[PDB]
């Protein structure tokens, strides 16, 4: 719309006897003051993930379409924009887990969840299916782990669900527990308890899928790749 | 049909809901409190809870005189059950009646047996697919034939809901069924 | 600047405290919940950045003006709960080492990657061994305080 | 506020007819009996929280139900009374509980 | 008297029409108080908000 | 050992109530003659409702009339079910069974109706 | 920058303490809460519906609905509202 | 004080029931169950509370019903009315309703007499 | 002479007080309707993160909407034409004037 005014030269500006220096500001937008702080509170939680501005950009563009529609008016703008962030991060190839949005959202892993679901319908479009190559990056990176770790928990995690050795599981516990495997199989051991912590997973859930990989393990990893300890060797859970 | 006896197999029903209306103004409280097997918690619910013995059914009846019967495996034990609960409450000298008893919704369930296909079944029909790991094990299917919503695990267990007759649940069944066949490990 | 006072500015002297209201209309019983905030030692890791995939890993000065970054590092200090409430309660306090912003790195100083190495890994990471370095690096471009 | 419910004890009863008594001999009041009641009511109650300490474990056949006012009312049939050091088998019981 | 539009150049620079000069934005005010004026004083005002 | 804490619960009553006796200017005598009877004591139609042709959705009328339940009286701590499957965490309790006396101060349970 | 569980913890306690009795009121007996009027009356003259809702533990419409019966209101400044059981 | 709006109340649904005849406070007080409220609760209720209420009507030695002392005529002041210079008194439906009879029995007649409804 | 530590110190001082209050305000509106704090939810990192950020860029001072015309030079773009133009534009020190 426009203008706005302040301050007051330090002259006349009458408040004549209280105290008002001339004139207060005024609102103009309070329809719509709720669509900016929308947009407010996903920058706010998008920062403390460190996304780019770009995914930040397609999120509030994604909820100012579903706003507009007002088909979902009934739910809270923290559900709606945790969803959109949801939506968008997975959209532009970059997935994050509910519970990692649930961490930085003032809104329960549920609800984001829920809600994204209806957004998919809402906007009646679809997204891409996760794989396990989405988040072998960012974990591997967190807990230090070399590079040469990354890439054979990669190739286990790759090859694993080729094998369909694991029919129902989600693909970041899988995830999980193929990280688990090669870092044990490395010099820099991590312990079960501080992958649970990172990937949000129980470490019963991390016990049970490496328990189920565990039989086949010689055949998954990668050729290149060179033991420090012995698979005979590599302990059980 | 042909094409319906391969997965022939035909699914089984587990579960109805179906509701009836008194058409009375009923006291609750007097009622829950005079009934035996009963229960109602004022405090948390607005309801009284009603459950008989015989084919493990369940009957909540409110205030307004309607009540909501679920639990039977068909709908003779619906009838059955709807009218044993309204004769007790007649038994409470109130004027029970039997009428606008209907089938809300019936859940099916089967086994086909073999291991299922699922990122390519959520491809194939990302317009009605929805599998989310992160959610639900298991990948929900929105059929729009005869408006149905389908659970289907990798396992090969099948559940079917949304539907208010059994014809539904066949017709339903057999449309998927080839496809699933294809989707076969 | 780092040494001192950004770490003087936080250990300063307003912890906060906050009573929500209580008794409203009625009450009697014992507590209006009291809470109060304390900040300790801030910490300061070298300058890092994050890919859109989430994981951070080092920046270095040339990286930053290339591809127009900001070579600043992320600051973290540690905060305490205290829940001393009217009677009830006492000990249960929590320490925590929180994130709460990037500060700009000014290049070249004991904080930059920079400060340790000779002339061989600065020939290496493709940054002049000739270059002054004292001045910031904003969104790609070099920018110098004034006096 | 403890509750009254104790006061439908045999033993509470017995002390409401020794009361009764004192009541048709006119000795005491009424309203003083109600206060004898009450008394009792948070002795009771005081003396389970304080002395009472053995736990008791149990299966059974659930017969008929009840919920009211925040008291929960039962019927069991064929139920068994199980202690660390003891046993009880009984065909029936009344189950009265309010918390 | 309201300037016609080459008095307000429409400052442009890049955007769509993004360039709604400032004397638009005092202008869009005046109109918006003083509609707000009107259809204020068409309904019932205390004498002091008024003015 | 629990006769013994009826004899508490005795001690306690009965010296909790003579004061309040007192304050009735009511006399001790009648307080010891209290405690001792206490202690003698103690020692359309077709289709709108035709309902009854379901008649007998019972199978009593009532148990409580044949007083063939030992009574217990306990506070709950927590009341579970799962189907037929009852789950019950009681607390607090006084049990007479086939005349004899019983206390819990905890009590856990399953049943199935 | 913190694990991320399904909710938070505290949520899970505030989840919790909605989830114990508490949520649900008691509409029924309009002569108790009748009483609870009389008794508000008791005290003084007026009273803010928020400390009415509090002190009665009933649905604001239902309030308001028990409100319109017996009483009437008013109001000082800025919308600050006070209820009264007709003083005579 | 709970009790005298106890019985405002009583006495406002002997009006609604049909009735504005003047009844002891003994007569009310047996009728409300409120008979044994207590001796100084009755003298205090007697002897001050219906009588710092100015809108109660005093008749034969009692106490009636209860807003209105005078000018309960249940019909307009037509006569008023007739005066240009002096005409006044459109009120609220509720007082008229309250006052003795429902609007509509009378009203059919008046929609041809003399009133004229405003939704105000 | 205001080096960039007393330049500094000036900036991210404002800023971070800036950053308590919005703690506050969030802690107050939370405890209003009861019982669910996070500390880690509270605090908006971008109040230091952009604000420090900005203006080393723009070269205004202070924090904007009201007082900020007190100094606009306080940083440059480093002129890199020669050798000696770096090292010196790094040296340079100015007063404020008319």
């Amino acid at each position: 719309l426009s203008t706005m005014i302040g301050k007051g030269t330090g002259a006349a500006s009458f408040d004549e006897f209280g105290n008002s220096k001339y004139q207060n500001r005024r609102t103009m937008s309070s329809s719509d003051r709720a669509m900016m702080n929308a947009f407010k509170e996903i920058t706010t939680m998008a920062d403390r993930i460190n996304l780019p501005r770009n995914i930040v950009d397609r999120t509030n563009n994604l909820f100012k379409q579903v706003y507009e529609q007002k088909s979902l008016k009934g739910r809270a703008n923290d559900a709606i924009a945790s969803a959109c962030l949801y939506i968008a991060c997975r959209q532009e190839g970059v997935p994050r887990t509910f519970k990692e949005i649930c961490a930085v959202s003032r809104i329960s892993k549920k609800e984001i969840g829920r809600c994204f679901k209806l957004i998919l319908k809402a906007l009646e479009t679809s997204v891409d299916l996760i794989t396990t190559g989405d988040f072998m990056s960012r974990f591997c990176s967190n807990l230090c782990l070399p590079k040469q770790v990354q890439m054979a928990a990669t190739h286990i995690a790759r090859k694993a669900v080729e094998l369909d050795l694991v029919p129902g599981r989600s693909p970041i516990s899988v995830a999980a527990a193929a990280i688990y495997m090669a870092s044990q199989a490395s010099a820099e051991k991590r312990t079960q308890k501080e992958i649970g912590d990172i990937a949000g997973v129980a470490d019963v859930t991390i016990r049970q899928s490496y328990r189920l990989i565990y039989p086949r393990a010689p055949d998954l990893f990668p050729t290149d790749f060179k033991f420090d300890t012995p698979v005979d060797k590599l302990p059980q859970l | 049909t042909p094409a319906s006896e391969s997965s022939g197999i035909v699914p089984q029903l587990q579960n109805i809901v179906s509701t009836v209306n008194l058409g009375c103004k009923l006291d609750l409280k007097t009622i829950a409190l005079r009934a035996r097997n009963a229960e109602y918690n004022p405090k948390r619910f607005a309801a009284v809870i009603m459950r008989i013995r015989e084919p493990r059914t369940t009957a909540l009846i409110f205030s307004s005189g309607k009540m909501v019967c679920t639990g039977a495996k068909s709908e003779e034990q619906s009838r059955l059950a709807a009218r044993k609960y309204a004769r007790v409450v007649q038994k409470l000298g109130f004027p029970a009646k039997f009428l606008d008893f209907k089938i809300q919704n019936m859940v099916g369930s089967c086994d086909v047996k073999f291991p299922i296909r699922l990122e390519g079944l959520v491809l194939t029909h990302q317009q009605f697919s929805s599998y989310e790991p992160e959610l639900f094990p298991g990948l929900i299917y929105r059929m729009i034939k005869p408006r149905i919503v389908l659970l289907i695990f990798v396992s090969g267990k099948v559940v079917l809901t949304g539907a208010k007759v059994r014809a539904e649940i066949y017709e339903a069944f057999e449309n998927i069924y080839p496809i699933l066949k294809g989707f076969r490990k | 600047f780092i040494q001192m006072s950004v770490q003087r500015i936080v250990e300063d002297a307003p912890p906060i405290d906050l009573q929500a209201e209580a008794q409203h209309a009625s009450g009697e019983v014992e507590e209006p919940p009291r809470y109060l905030l304390k900040f300790e030692q801030i910490y300061l890791s070298k300058p890092t950045h994050w890919e859109r995939d989430g994981a951070p890993s080092p920046m270095m000065p040339n990286e930053a003006r290339l591809r127009n970054l900001t070579y600043s590092a992320p600051l973290y200090v540690d905060i305490t709960k205290t829940v001393i409430k009217e009677g009830e309660e006492q000990l249960q306090t929590q320490h925590q080492k929180t994130f709460i912003g990037k500060i700009p790195i000014m290049l070249r100083s004991t904080y930059c990657l920079l400060n340790g190495l000779t002339d061989r890994d600065l020939c290496e990471l493709n940054e002049c061994p000739l270059d002054p370095g004292g001045y910031f690096i904003i969104n790609g471009s070099e920018k110098v305080l004034i006096a | 506020m403890a509750y009254q419910l104790y006061r439908n004890t045999t033993l509470g009863n017995s002390l409401q007819e020794s009361l009764d008594e004192l009541i048709q001999s006119q000795q005491i009041t009424p309203q003083l009996a109600l206060q004898v009641l009450l008394q009792f009511d948070k002795a009771i109650n005081a003396a389970l929280a304080q002395r009472v300490r053995n736990r008791v474990n149990f299966r059974g056949s659930l017969n008929t139900y009840r919920f009211c006012d925040n008291v929960w009312t039962f019927v069991l049939n064929d139920v068994e009374f199980r202690e660390v050091t003891e046993l009880i088998k009984v065909d029936k019981v009344k189950i009265v509980a309010c918390d | 008297p309201v300037p016609p539009l080459s008095v307000r150049p429409a400052v442009v620079m890049q955007g769509s029409a993004r360039n709604q000069d400032d004397l638009t934005h005092k202008l869009a005010d005046i109109v918006k108080i003083n509609n707000q004026l009107r259809r204020n004083e068409q309904n019932g005002a205390a004498a002091h908000v008024i003015a | 050992t629990v006769p013994k804490l009826y004899r508490s619960v005795i001690e306690d009553v009965i010296n909790d109530v003579r004061d309040i006796f007192l304050d009735d200017g009511v006399d001790e005598q009648v307080l010891m003659e209290l405690k001792t009877l206490w202690e003698n004591k103690l020692m359309g139609q077709v289709e709108e409702e035709p309902l009854n042709s379901e008649d007998d959705v019972s199978d009593e009328e009532g148990q409580e009339l044949f007083d063939t339940e030992n009574v217990v009286v306990c506070q709950y701590d927590k009341i579970h079910r799962s189907k037929n499957k009852w789950k019950f965490h009681l607390k607090d309790g006084i049990m007479n069974l086939n005349g004899r006396d019983y206390i819990f101060s905890k009590a856990i349970g399953d049943a199935e109706w | 920058t913190n694990y991320k569980p399904v909710a938070n913890h505290q949520y899970n306690i505030e989840y919790e303490r909605k989830k114990k009795e508490d949520g649900k009121r008691a509409r029924a007996d309009k002569q108790h809460v009748l009483d609870m009027l009389f008794s508000a009356f008791e005290k003084h003259q007026y009273y803010n519906l928020k400390d009415l809702v509090d002190i009665t533990k009933q649905p604001v419409v239902y309030l308001k609905e028990i409100l319109k019966e017996i009483g009437v209101q008013n109001v000082k400044g800025i919308h600050k509202n006070t209820w009264e059981l007709k003083p005579e | 004080f709970g009790v005298l709006a106890k019985i405002v109340n009583y006495m406002k649904t002997r009006h609604q029931r049909g009735d504005t005849h003047p009844l002891t406070l003994d007569e009310i007080l047996d009728e409300t169950q409120h008979l044994d409220i207590g001796l100084k609760q009755k003298q205090w209720l007697m002897t001050e509370a219906l009588v710092n209420n100015p809108k109660i009507e005093v008749i034969d030695g009692k106490y009636a019903f209860k807003p209105k002392y005078n000018v309960r005529d249940k019909k307009a002041l037509l006569r008023l009315l007739d005066q240009h210079d002096q005409r006044g008194l459109g009120g609220i439906l509720l007082e008229d309703i309250e006052e003795a009879l429902p609007n509509s029995q009378k009203a059919v007649k008046a929609l041809g007499d003399q009133i004229l409804f405003v939704n105000r | 002479l205001d080096l960039a530590g007393p330049l500094l110190a000036f900036l991210f001082r404002g800023m971070f007080k800036n950053l308590l209050k919005e703690v506050r305000i969030y802690a107050q509106k939370f405890i209003d309707r009861g019982k669910d704090f996070n500390l880690e939810l509270a605090i908006k990192t971008r109040i230091i993160s952009d604000g420090l950020k900005y203006s080393l860029a723009t070269g205004n001072w202070g924090d904007q909407k009201k007082a900020h015309q007190a100094r606009a030079g306080v940083s440059q773009v480093l002129n890199r034409l020669t050798f000696a133009s770096t090292l010196s534009h790094l040296r340079r020190l100015n007063s404020p004037i008319g």
